[PDB]
RNA sequence: UCGGCCGAUCGAAAGGGAGUCGGGUUCAGAUCCCCGAAUCCGGAGUGGCGGAGAUGGGCGCCGCGAGGCGUCCAGUGCGGUAACGCGACCGAUCCCGGAGAAGCCGGCGGGAGCCCCGGGGAGAGUUCUCUUUUCUUUGUGAAGGGCAGGGCGCCCUGGAAUGGGUUCGCCCCGAGAGAGGGGCCCGUGCCUUGGAAAGCGUCGCGGUUCCGGCGGCGUCCGGUGAGCUCUCGCUGGCCCUUGAAAAUCCGGGGGAGAGGGUGUAAAUCUCGCGCCGGGCCGUACCCAUAUCCGCAGCAGGUCUCCAAGGUGAACAGCCUCUGGCAU
RNA sequence: CGCGGCCGGCGCCUAGCAGCCGACUUAGAACUGGUGCGGACCAGGGGAAUCCGACUGUUUAAUUAAAACAAAGCAUCGCGA
């Protein structure tokens, strides 16, 4: 697994052709962004709510957006 | 405390084999595993790997010696021969 | 206490059959087989025992799958010789063709008498 | 007395440069609070012109007399002096010791450097600075 | 032109030898099945995408400046005094070196697992009297990133007798101590992605004759040590004993060559990501007071790994817990 | 003035104190039991001599473990390919 540490890099990560899925993790505590890829799983993690709120509205379309709750 | 009155090193010899066989052995076995100054980097070093081969700590300097000594009074007279040699031989 | 068990087919305690304790997720004492311990490169100089620095300690095949740079310095006999005998073969080579360059000319003036 | 000079040719014993052959550009041999040792500016070559025969042709030749060279401040326990001393007029404005504070100062140096050195390297003169030293 | 493995071949399911772990699942198989996380090797000819190489100066001009045009010249990366560092970092035949690759024993130190102690929970046990009690249980794999911690015979400054530093022991120093500041290696420890979604403990609710069902809560904080067991490291001792080899992999030296004429460029790339593949054989179970040998369900024989509490010097003997059994 | 922080006029633990936490171990004393206390377990009988073999080691698997063999030490012999 690989963690990706600011917004900007899981964006373009999530638009990747072998990007198969994105899961959506929601703690006590954060929100975790995992895009399923080829080699890796991309986890962001996201402390606020408005902005893991946002990151949900502006996911690539066309890809899986299960939420794990 | 002086723990031995005469035995020294072959103490460790316990009762067996002689008398003369430990006093023959203890002037070996002090040569043996001595610590020789080191003609080359002048340090105290210089102590036995195997049976004639003698190993530097510090230079990391391997020389060939005697088998107990670091080198023996034949081999001493023998270099001293052959330097009086070669000055002989050349001119 | 939970005993332990090897997970493999050899039994003995040789030196490729070497564990260590893990604690899984599921809160159970595992055998994890690890790998040997890999040794930096001696100098080629010979002489000085201490192994390189720089270079990263693993088993001769890992060392396919690193980079160059993990396997090297960037120096002059970088990742084979230590950095002082490296000093010392330059001041060494430097310094007898120099005497060289002096028994050249000694001996050039040497020969101007018949 | 001191022979640490501009102008003498130095071996450089330590760093990325070891072995290279260098000219001293200025010597300190104070320290200046921020070096305490004893340093000298240097100006060095990092890849020897390559050797060039008489059956090459004129545009090998020119491609294998293309000199790399390097700018350094050194230590003088890192330097190596030698008796041989190259004339060469290397630019103090341009190679001096603040140019290692901007990259493209530093650029402009070592390409001052490389020019000096290789119109010296032409006509055959200071032959044992350009040869590279066998260790 | 170069080219000696100077000799076929076989020889180890305990030697060498790249790279798989966690959870679930069966009547019987799982590191092999399922789920989820990785990883090694090999391939890509028509070149898969990026990134690197690699894209800067000089002079004439135009242009208010900035910036645009022409020409010429570079450009097989860069930083640090150094140890060395950074994501790549052209290069053949040849040469050099390293790893593989090394005994036994001693004493220390680091880390883990287990044991022990003090609390906080959850569930049980006792309650004739006492006991804020006794018992059980109270997770985070590989592989990455970061930080501790351990080690260094690594570097720089400096120059030490009124010698000093220092170990359990030693031992170390003008061939550079002490001190100050750095660098490297290991990092199995901690945090983090994996990760809680799983697992477990409890309390409930539905049923699909036999649900990886659904749900609530919890999965906490500390302290100790000549403790035991693994492991890592340091430093010694012993030898008329000096404790494999080879596959395999790597680094360096050298520079034969290759690449482009200033282009949104070339040769090249041990950097990031992406694409495809990994065939053959073994794999159940016993492994012994009943699955083996001894004519047998034979008091014999048969190579190993793990290893709790009390007492105690103790892997002793005696009693007990987990697990097992029926003499 | 960043009831708190940068420098300083601002003072003598210098026979060292204050608080907190922590293992086991040793020595000494009192009291005490029907003199019993390494209470089970674990756990050398000792001395004076003589012979042989120096010792440690090995040996007749299935009647002999010995004084037998071996051993270091000592001595002799052959041999320059
Ligand atoms: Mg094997
Ligand atoms: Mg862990
Ligand atoms: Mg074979
Ligand atoms: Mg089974
Ligand atoms: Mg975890
Ligand atoms: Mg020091
Ligand atoms: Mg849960
Ligand atoms: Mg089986
Ligand atoms: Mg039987
Ligand atoms: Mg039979
Ligand atoms: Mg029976
Ligand atoms: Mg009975
Ligand atoms: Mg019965
Ligand atoms: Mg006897
Ligand atoms: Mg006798
Ligand atoms: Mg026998
Ligand atoms: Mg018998
Ligand atoms: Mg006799
Ligand atoms: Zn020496
Ligand atoms: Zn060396």
């Amino acid at each position: 697994p690989r963690k990706i540490e600011e917004i900007k890099d899981f964006l373009l990560t999530a638009r990747r052709k072998d990007a198969k899925s994105v899961k959506i993790k929601k703690n006590k505590d954060n929100v975790k962004f995992k895009v399923r890829c080829s080699r890796y799983l991309y986890t962001l993690v996201i402390t606020d709510k408005e902005k893991a709120e946002k990151l949900k509205q502006s996911l690539p379309p066309g890809l899986a957006v299960k939420e794990l709750k | 405390a002086k723990r031995t009155k005469k035995v020294g090193i072959v103490g460790k010899y316990g009762t067996r084999y002689g008398a003369s066989l430990r006093k023959m052995v203890k002037k070996i076995e002090i040569s043996q595993h001595a610590k020789y100054t080191c003609s080359f980097c002048g340090k105290t070093k210089m102590k036995r790997r195997a049976v004639g081969i003698w190993h530097c700590g510090s230079c990391m300097k391997t020389v060939a010696g005697g088998a107990w000594t670091y080198n023996t009074t034949s081999a001493v007279t023998v270099k001293s021969a052959i330097r009086r040699l070669k000055e002989l031989k050349d001119q | 206490v939970q005993r332990l068990t090897y997970r493999r087919r050899l039994s003995y305690n040789t030196a490729s059959n070497k564990t260590r304790l893990s604690r899984t997720p599921g809160n159970r004492i595992v055998y994890l087989y690890t790998k040997k311990v890999g040794k930096a490169p001696k100098s080629a100089c010979g002489v000085c025992p201490g192994r390189l620095r720089g270079v990263r300690a693993v088993r001769p095949k890992v060392l396919m799958r690193l980079s160059k740079t993990k396997k090297h310095v960037s120096r002059a006999y970088g990742g084979s010789m230590c950095a002082k005998c490296v000093r010392d073969r330059i001041k060494r080579a430097f310094l007898i063709e120099e005497q060289k360059i002096v028994v050249k000319v000694l001996k050039a003036q040497a020969q101007s008498q018949k | 007395g001191k022979f640490m000079k501009p102008g003498k040719v130095v071996l450089v014993l330590a760093g990325r440069y070891s072995g290279r052959k260098a000219v001293i550009v200025k010597n300190i041999d104070d320290g200046t609070s921020d070096r305490p040792y004893s340093h000298a500016l240097v100006a060095g070559i990092d890849r020897y012109p390559r050797k060039v025969t008489a059956a090459m042709g004129k545009k090998k030749i020119a491609k294998r007399s293309k000199i790399k060279s390097f700018v350094k401040v050194y230590n003088y326990n890192h330097l190596m002096p030698t008796r041989y001393s190259v004339d060469i007029p290397l630019d103090k404005t341009v190679v001096n010791k603040d140019v290692f504070r901007d990259p493209a100062l530093k650029r402009k140096a070592r390409r001052e450097a490389k020019v000096k050195f290789e119109e010296r390297y032409k006509t055959g003169k200071n032959k044992w600075f350009f040869q590279k030293l066998r260790f």
